[PDB]
């Protein structure tokens, strides 16, 4: 478990002109502060920390990844080659854990949205429409996160089962704002949080597809 | 020497009720 | 059709000549602390405007 | 007194032509127009969501074109897919630089 | 000598309630 905390500084005049013309300045530091904690947070999750040994999603070493072709190429679309991956990658999580656990989730990336929406030849339905018949039970959402997973500029797809026996965040303590400390003519306001980060207990429910 | 006229800018000005801010989604 | 396809508006005089608008901005960050320390950093805020005729 | 095609600040889409010499082409005026939704939806990081589109009165025709080995058009399949959008026709747009040319306003 | 703090390691420690078994289908 870990701690996070920052603050910020505010004298007595820049108090008076935001009392006199009616916007507060305290207000919107608070708010920053709270931001940049909810933004480390994240950044935590979802890329990690190497001199405090945290390991992002994308980073731990016992999940499965499998390579892939583009699903854009010469700004050409291929949905079967999708459609492909994605079956391949559902009967990887089938056959790891030997029918224990089952997948349940997809996450894309926004930008390929358009590739699942093109409708098929001779037919009034789209292979999305297709592929949620055929997978009943399976919901799909696309991440903005997933734009970039190694700092480089590629893609990648994530499929996992959301339970939380596989995998967990923890927040033990919450934004608490302690109070002001005076100073010849202003003030100084710290906030401190807690929290942990992602734990995998499981790791073979998660399948990262890079490349995409 | 200084020709100007008896209406300054500000008194020909308006600001508009509704401001805006930007956005940085968490995540 | 140029007054049925967008929207009208008379938030203004007909004595005026100008208007502007406002807007915002905020920059900050957070670090991962022990107990015993005193250096945590800060943040801070910012605007900006624009006109018409 | 910038005009509302010739603002620099918003997106501007270049395309091969929805009727290149008297070849109706509905696959491709299917494709851009989704295009320009997903743009505006990412360029502003959601909070905005495309609502209207306003097309020249003599490309009707392109979305009335019945597809292939179906019984429904194009436009009731673009309607299925991206409901809650309304389509309109607007007689400005057969003319946007005084050079014949045509344009599409999401 | 022995420098050490007041609590110690098992006192500010957390045990999971919940185990995992490996699983073997028969056939």
């Amino acid at each position: 478990v870990f701690r996070l905390g920052n603050a910020y500084l505010i004298s007595i005049d820049e108090i008076k002109a935001g009392q006199a013309t009616g916007r507060p300045l305290s207000t919107r530091k608070a708010s920053a502060c709270q931001l940049a904690h909810d933004q480390l947070v994240n950044r935590l999750v979802f890329k990690g920390s190497a001199p405090h040994k945290i390991v992002s999603v994308f980073n731990h070493p016992n999940i499965t990844k499998i390579t892939s072709g583009k699903w854009i190429d010469a700004s050409t679309m291929k949905p079967e080659t999708a459609e492909a991956e994605l079956t391949q990658a559902i009967e990887t999580i089938e056959t790891i854990t030997r029918g224990q656990h089952r997948a349940t989730n997809i996450l894309i990336p926004p930008s390929m949205r358009k590739v699942l929406a093109i409708r098929m030849p001779e037919t009034t339905m789209s292979y999305l429409d297709y592929f949620k018949s055929q997978n009943s039970g399976i919901e799909i959402d696309s991440i903005a996160e997933l734009e970039d997973i190694d700092g480089a500029g590629t893609k990648g797809v994530l499929v996992y089962e959301k339970n939380p026996m596989n995998m967990s965040i923890e927040i033990p303590e919450a934004f608490n704002m302690l109070p002001a400390q005076p100073k010849d003519l202003h003030f100084k306001v710290p906030c401190t949080s807690k929290c942990t980060g992602l734990t995998i207990y499981r790791p073979m429910t998660i399948v990262l597809i890079t490349g995409v | 020497a200084a020709t100007m006229g008896i209406w300054t800018a500000q008194e020909l000005h308006r600001i508009k009720s509704q401001s805006y801010e930007e956005d940085y989604p968490v995540g | 059709s140029a007054l049925r396809v967008f929207p009208v508006t008379t938030e203004l005089s007909p004595t005026d000549k100008t208007f502007e608008y406002m807007t915002f901005d905020k920059v900050g960050t957070a670090q991962i602390i022990a107990d015993y320390t005193d250096d945590l950093p800060l943040v801070d805020a910012l605007g900006t405007s624009e006109f018409g005729k």
